[PDB]
């Protein structure tokens, strides 16, 4: 049959709606795992193993290209060539002068053309949870004796482009739909927009970010004779990362271990793939799962447009005038 | 039947080596050669990283060379037959001639740098001579183009 190939790596997450306002996930609004009777591959000849004959200075391919299957709802999928992007490091003095970096990346992070008319919004290095965690995490760090540093890389694995017509919704969507009323009531409306989102995704790209925020005790640093810089580079290197104190930091896998050079916290915002990930490790967990790394999405209301239910107008128009007062 | 250096010193050879040419009667070679690096750290007493690219894209190879005589190594894989490289003679400064031995074998010069000496090259030819070879079977490579690094999704780590 056809089911012997695994679905292109992430189409469960592409299948999901976003909520724009609490900038995470919702359930999904396309079928991940219709097939509808029709068996479309995608070959994949960026990921096999390369052999090396010394002797004849060979280098050469394995046969070991694999096929991945498309679901019904992903017009297309592109798996990219993997290539290292650059790694970032960013160090700041205090933590709102990190917050406050990484907030404007949340406005570096959205984009927004309007067709010809649904809004397209652009999101670029999304991230999918709130960084509740990561905030709070961070807010034990605000004095005047902690310092920062930030290692960033961001590496994409393939481009898709959700279907346009005919799409198939996930059966909870459906259901959810079916039993919302004809006579507008902006409660019902707004637990679906919180239950299927905002927005849904027409097209993006999947991949992954490669990120850790380093917490230091400036004091500390200075006795022991390094720097944050030194500190980075340490840990960049115990990641697998090319470019007495450091050889006792190793991993930091103890507190004993990050303690040896001043570091007080080392705090992941890594997505995607998967103590500490190293990066090789990291960039090979990206193979097989990714997350929707940027992406375009249109308004909740407009998938309905687009479904294989055919007219579902007046459902449509409740859901956009819900989504008007929901978005404010 | 090849002899190591005498007395070869895993210290001394180590660091960067550039590929000038290889003796061989490869089917490979005869039917684009890349500028390719060797990058040598005796690890107990050796790891070898050659660099070279492959459709314009920079790789690093990692493989490990430790039978117990000096320049004689062993190299593991795969379904491929075992190799034996002999270091034959070096200087440890200027060149160096290496055997590859699987199954019936190639001469490679590698230089610390180019151009190699008229007396570099004429004795490895002779060598080349000597293992069975025609000049035919001298297959030079290139002396630009030369990958500086490979990212870690292009690292072939055989270790
Ligand atoms: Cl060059």
């Amino acid at each position: 049959d056809c089911s012997q190939y695994e679905p292109i790596p992430g189409s469960q997450k592409a299948a999901l709606g976003y909520n724009i306002l609490t900038q995470e996930d919702a359930q999904s609004v396309y079928d991940a795992s219709y097939y509808g009777g029709q068996c479309e591959t995608v070959y994949n000849g960026e990921w096999r193993e390369l052999r090396y004959d010394s002797t004849c200075e060979r280098l050469y391919y394995g046969d070991d290209e694999k096929y991945f299957r498309k679901p019904y709802n992903f017009l297309k999928y592109h798996f990219e060539a993997l290539a290292d992007t650059g790694i970032s490091s960013e160090f700041y003095d205090n933590a709102n002068d990190l917050l406050s970096k990484v907030k404007k990346d949340k406005s570096d992070s959205f984009g927004v053309t309007i067709g010809i008319g649904s809004p397209l919004l652009v999101g670029v290095g999304v991230s999918h949870s709130q960084d509740t965690s990561f905030l709070n995490e961070l807010n034990k760090y605000n004095e005047k004796k902690f310092i920062f540093t930030r290692i960033f890389t961001k590496v994409q694995t393939a481009h898709f482009k959700m279907r346009k017509d005919d799409i198939m919704l996930d059966e909870g969507m459906l259901q959810s739909l079916m039993e919302l009323p004809d006579q507008y009531n902006y409660g019902m409306y707004a637990k679906f927009i919180n239950d299927y989102g905002t927005h849904y995704i027409t097209s993006g790209s999947m991949g992954g970010i490669y990120e850790y925020i380093l917490v230091i005790d400036k004091a500390k640093m200075e006795s022991l004779g390094i720097t944050s810089r030194d500190i980075t580079t340490c840990f960049g290197g115990s990641l697998g990362i090319q470019y007495d104190h450091c050889k006792k930091f190793g991993g930091g896998k103890t507190e004993r271990a990050r303690k040896a050079m001043a570091v007080e916290d080392i705090i992941s915002r890594v997505r995607g793939g998967s103590s500490t990930i190293t990066y090789r490790s990291w960039g090979r967990s990206l193979k097989y799962n990714p997350v929707v790394i940027d992406f375009e999405m249109q308004p909740i209301h407009e998938v309905l447009r687009h479904t294989s239910l055919g007219p579902l107008e007046a459902k449509r128009q409740n859901l956009r005038r819900a989504l008007d007062q929901y978005l404010m | 039947t090849i002899q190591p250096k005498a007395n070869f010193d895993a210290q001394q050879f180590a660091g960067t080596w550039l590929l000038v040419a290889v003796g061989s009667a490869c089917r490979f070679l005869q039917e684009r050669a890349e500028a390719t690096t060797l990058h040598v750290a005796p690890q107990g007493t050796m790891a070898v990283s050659t660099f070279r690219k492959l459709d314009g894209i920079c790789w690093q190879v990692r493989q490990l060379y430790d039978t117990g005589v000096l320049g004689r190594f062993l190299l593991q894989r795969d379904a491929r037959g075992a190799v034996h490289v002999v270091v034959a003679e070096t200087d440890y400064q200027s060149f160096a001639v290496l055997y590859l031995e699987r199954a019936g074998l190639s001469v490679k010069l590698y230089a610390r740098s180019l151009p190699v000496s008229d007396s570099v090259l004429s004795g490895f030819e002779q060598r080349v001579q000597e293992a069975h070879l025609t000049e035919d079977q001298i297959f030079y490579f290139p002396k630009y183009g030369f990958c500086e690094a490979a990212d870690q999704f292009h690292v072939l780590d055989e270790v």
